[PDB]
RNA sequence: GGGUUUACGACCUCGAUGUUGGAUCAGGACACCCAAAUGGUGCAACCGCUAUUAAAGGUUCGUUUGUUCAACGAUUAAAG
RNA sequence: AGAGAAAUGGGACCAACCUCACAAACGCGUCUCAGAGAUAAUUAAUGAUUUAAUCUUAACCUAAUUAACUCAUAAUAAAUCCAGCCCUAGAACAGGGCACA
């Protein structure tokens, strides 16, 4: 996971979900694309 | 309105000696310490324990003996 | 009442005699303390709702003392009970199924060889002692120039706080306080003289009263199943127990001088 | 309303669709000229989290929201109704709109805390430990900001943050 | 059709869709037929047999799927959505297959 | 009107016991009227030097209701004085530990900040549920109205009112709920 | 965004706020060294690198230098 | 995952050794050290707004889950006799003994 202030997709498989009061860019193909809005 | 309740029961009456039965309900007494006495008074009158304590000479001298009265 | 898994048992009030060694069959050596159950009587019983709302309370008295030094209320209580006055009066929190009628004596056979107990007593009161003996603070060097500081506690707080914190360790009273040791194993039970051999150090000076109870540790919470649930009744079994109830590992005084093989 | 019925008869599954009767709209609307349902029933700036009879018209039996393309509401009022449904569900209204679980209804838990006019989710907010001073105050939000245009008979603005 | 392509439809024997093109509820039926007759479903398994029965007075579209677990899934889809039929068929063949 | 001086004074400065239900009620709106009745700001004979104060019995304390997400956001911080003894308890945790403490602290804060706060607090009675002793129940005079109107549930509406409330939209039959 | 070094201004004290290092005592913050739960790795495993949450507890013994620092010896789970 | 051993620190004591020319004090010597909930980050179960999927500032129940922090549990928890003499109790004040001998 990478904590960032501005999230953005890196491939066409990353999906943005609203969880725990924050935004999460989750990617199943490349797990290194996991982003979390701080 | 609702009727006036009246409760009258003198269980201290003995069939042996009424002169003793009358005093059986009158000779009741109880003496406690300062702490428990203040606590009971506060529990009865719904106040704190800081009021029941006495005051000093400096305050008991400066009280006006004959305060004015209206009406 | 029958024994229950969530049940507890009443304790005793013994007299700490002294210390002794005790060798185990494996060659090891432990240190036991002798607790003599002189007189244990159930003075009064307070109901659960009247004491705690969860567990009932039993009042236990210690050894016998003189009537010529107790007040009017205590003497009146002991007169209405029918027993001589006791020195130390303790309270034991037991369940509602292990209640006993007040006025019943208790015997040191209440516990069996092999069990864990807890011991409560007032430790040896050393009086108003310094900080090095109270909390264990280190002192300053002895002779490198220190002037009138060989045992001072030093700084007690910081600067910006402009006060000392309530939890600051300082010299004061030391020793005279009720302490409790948990998980002391009992090895030997003497029935004739009512002596209990408790392993380890027992808080409290010798010839003092000591409150013994079942170990409330979570590892020994369900050990009261094989023991007599209410108490030890010598009249119920119609059989005299041996003089000394030894544990399954205690090297008894009469031994064949075991050797390894 | 359409229902999917499944029948198990000897390793043979029969899935069928059954159409039942659904109630229609009332005959006389107060403002038939409006295109949106609420905007034509003149309930705009009138409903609230308390009005359950209005919110219960379009919600799935399992508390789910109904799609806008099937409902027909304008976007703003649809968002407002979604907020109101969330707030009612959190407050404890709509008791008959929860999924039935006979295995999970047995292990009872701590009692449900009585709440109302809640904005966020009960399991996604961290408590304020600093709480701020008077000039920089961490205000506690209550109610949805989308309903700030409701009619105020008292005239005072609705405190969305306290 | 991507779902049935990635679900591994090798474990089916026969799939027949019986319908009448001159009815008023054949949209979902023909959608399901095309989704199961797509090229990816064919390349997933070649041993399966896909049949499309066309009638004129049947008035009752149906889908019969016989697969080698001794199983016969019959779905009389006349008002069900094509997506609902597809997901139900997929769940059933994934549970028993 | 023509009373003797002693009974007139007694009736004028008598104390009154009020009842207050707290089920589904906001603690702020409860403590408002609670502090009012405690300070005695409901009597035209009120004065600061005089001890005109009334008792309030609040029931259904455990069933209190907070507005918004304050149940999880609001904290109650205390300190035992000792270093590191600074505890911050969430509102929900404090309510679970002691149900009375919430409304107790609310009223203790709404009351004035003088020494009479303890005096008028000793006159307060808070009960978690409807378990009031008889010697306290027989003191009640009247019950104050609830400050917040409790909203009905869906099953609490009658079928006649349900059918009276008109249907807004006409759902199509082909859809599946 | 913070006010931890230097400097900047001289607002409070020059009819006194006694100035570095050590001994004792530590309190607090997390921008976490270990111990705890995890994500990602050009993570094969042991060793590693970063990110998240977490402060109830610890963070050594010696030679030299007055030394804070600094180099070295031996360790620890670590010598913040 | 399963068995043990040790140290630190909290709390205690002299059976033995050690200091020990007072009967005690002491360590270098000996004994004990714990059950439940909760979570922050992070995973999965059903499921709509978005008739698919999706851990949900969508509800309802779900589960493995850091440390704190509380609670089970334990410690005190019988009040109005105290002249004098002792105490392993103590600055004074307090506390426990003075019937078996
Ligand atoms: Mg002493
Ligand atoms: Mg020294
Ligand atoms: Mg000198
Ligand atoms: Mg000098
Ligand atoms: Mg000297
Ligand atoms: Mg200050
Ligand atoms: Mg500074
Ligand atoms: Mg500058
Ligand atoms: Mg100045
Ligand atoms: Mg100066
Ligand atoms: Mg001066
Ligand atoms: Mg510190
Ligand atoms: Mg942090
Ligand atoms: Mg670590
Ligand atoms: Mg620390
Ligand atoms: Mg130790
Ligand atoms: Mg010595
Ligand atoms: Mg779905
Ligand atoms: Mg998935
Ligand atoms: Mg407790
Ligand atoms: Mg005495
Ligand atoms: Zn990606
Ligand atoms: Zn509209």
């Amino acid at each position: 996971f990478k904590t960032k202030g501005v999230l953005k997709k890196r491939c066409r498989d990353c999906y943005l979900v609203k969880r725990r009061g924050r935004w999460f860019i989750y990617c199943k193909t490349n797990p290194k694309h996991k982003q979390r809005q701080m | 309105t609702k009727p006036i309740p009246r409760p009258d029961p003198v269980h201290n009456i003995e069939e042996t000696h009424d002169l003793v039965l009358k005093t059986r309900l009158e000779e009741k007494g109880e003496h406690l310490e300062q702490g428990p006495m203040i606590e009971q008074l506060s529990k009865m009158f719904f106040t704190t324990k800081h009021r029941w304590y006495p005051r000093g000479q400096y305050h008991r001298r400066r009280r006006k003996p004959n305060p004015p009265k209206d009406r | 009442h029958p024994w229950e898994p969530g049940s507890s048992r009443v304790g005793l009030i013994a007299l700490k005699l002294g210390m002794m060694p005790l060798w185990t069959k494996d060659g090891q050596k432990h240190v036991v303390t002798l607790l003599q159950v002189q007189d244990c009587h159930v003075l009064k019983y307070t109901p659960k709702e009247n004491h705690n709302g969860r567990m009932a309370a039993l009042t236990v008295g210690g050894k016998t003392v003189s009537h010529f030094h107790k007040s009017a209320s205590i003497l009146e209580f002991y007169q209405e009970l029918g027993l001589p006055p006791k020195q130390k009066v303790k309270i034991f929190n037991v369940t509602e199924n292990a209640v006993i009628k007040p006025g019943t004596p208790l015997y040191a056979a209440h516990f069996r060889p092999g069990q864990y107990v807890d011991v409560t007593a007032k430790t040896i009161g050393k009086g108003f002692q310094g900080v090095m003996r109270r909390w264990g603070f280190k002192g300053q060097p002895a002779t490198h120039g220190q002037t009138k500081t060989h045992r001072r506690p030093g700084a007690i707080s910081t600067g910006d706080v402009a006060r000392v914190w309530p939890g600051t360790k300082m010299p004061g009273q030391l020793g005279n306080i009720d302490r409790t040791a948990f998980g002391l194993k009992v090895w030997r039970i003497n029935t004739k003289h009512n002596i209990i051999y408790v392993n380890g150090s027992v808080p409290g000076h010798k010839n003092c009263l000591v409150k013994i109870k079942d170990s409330k540790l979570p590892a020994y919470k369900d050990f009261c199943k094989n023991l007599p649930f209410p108490t030890y009744f010598p009249d119920g079994d119609e059989e005299a127990l041996p003089e000394d109830l030894y544990d399954e590992n205690v090297c008894q005084p009469g031994a064949p001088s075991i050797t390894f093989t | 309303f359409r229902e999917v019925v499944e029948i198990l008869d000897g390793k043979t599954t029969i899935i069928e669709g059954r159409i039942t009767e659904t109630p229609q709209e009332s005959p006389n609307p107060p403002n038939p000229t409006g295109q949106c349902p609420i905007c034509r029933w003149n309930l705009k700036h009138k409903y609230n989290y308390e009005d359950v009879l209005l919110l219960s018209q379009f919600i799935r039996p399992h508390g789910g929201m109904l799609p806008r393309r099937i409902t027909g509401l304008c976007q703003e009022e649809h968002l407002k109704i979604e907020e109101c449904v969330k707030m009612a569900h959190r407050a404890g209204l709509l008791p008959n709109h929860r999924p039935k679980l006979p295995e999970g209804f047995v292990p009872k838990s701590k009692p449900r805390l009585n709440r109302y006019l809640t904005r966020w989710s009960p399991r996604s907010v961290k408590p304020i430990y600093n709480k701020g001073h008077r000039w920089n105050k961490v205000r506690m939000p209550v109610g949805s900001p989308l309903l700030k245009d409701n009619v105020s008979y008292s005239g005072r603005p609705l405190l969305l943050y306290h | 059709a991507a779902a049935l392509a990635r679900l591994g439809l090798r474990a089916v024997k026969q799939v027949r869709v019986q319908f009448c093109p001159f009815e008023k509820n054949v949209e979902s039926t023909r959608t399901f037929l095309q989704a199961v007759s797509s090229e990816k479903v064919r390349c997933t398994n070649l041993n399966c047999s896909v049949i499309a029965d066309v009638r004129h007075d049947g008035s009752e579209p149906c889908v019969d799927v016989l697969f080698g677990d001794g199983h016969r899934l019959i779905m009389r889809g006349a008002h069900l959505t094509a997506q609902e039929m597809l997901t139900a068929f997929a769940s059933h063949i994934q549970a028993r297959g | 009107s023509s009373f003797s001086k002693a009974p007139q004074q007694w009736a004028t400065f008598a104390r009154v016991w009020y009842l207050l239900d707290g089920k589904m009620q906001p603690p702020g709106k409860l403590a408002a009227m609670a502090s009012v009745k405690l300070q005695g700001l409901h009597k035209p004979v009120y004065h600061q030097l005089s001890d005109c104060g009334d008792h309030v019995v609040i029931m259904n304390t455990r069933h209190i209701a907070f507005s918004g997400n304050k149940w999880e956001q609001k904290v109650y911080s205390s300190h035992t004085g000792y270093p590191g003894g600074f505890r911050q308890v969430t509102a929900a945790q404090l309510h679970q530990k002691d149900p009375v403490a919430i409304v107790k602290l609310a009223i203790y804060g709404m009351l004035p900040k003088n020494l009479h706060r303890r005096t008028m607090m000793q006159r307060l009675h808070l009960f978690p549920d409807e378990d009031i002793p008889e010697d306290i129940l027989k003191n009640l005079v009247e019950e104050l109205p609830q400050p917040r109107k409790v909203p009905r549930r869906l099953d609490e509406y009658t079928q006649e009112e349900i059918e009276a409330f008109p249907r807004v939209w006409s759902p199509p039959e082909d859809y599946r709920l």
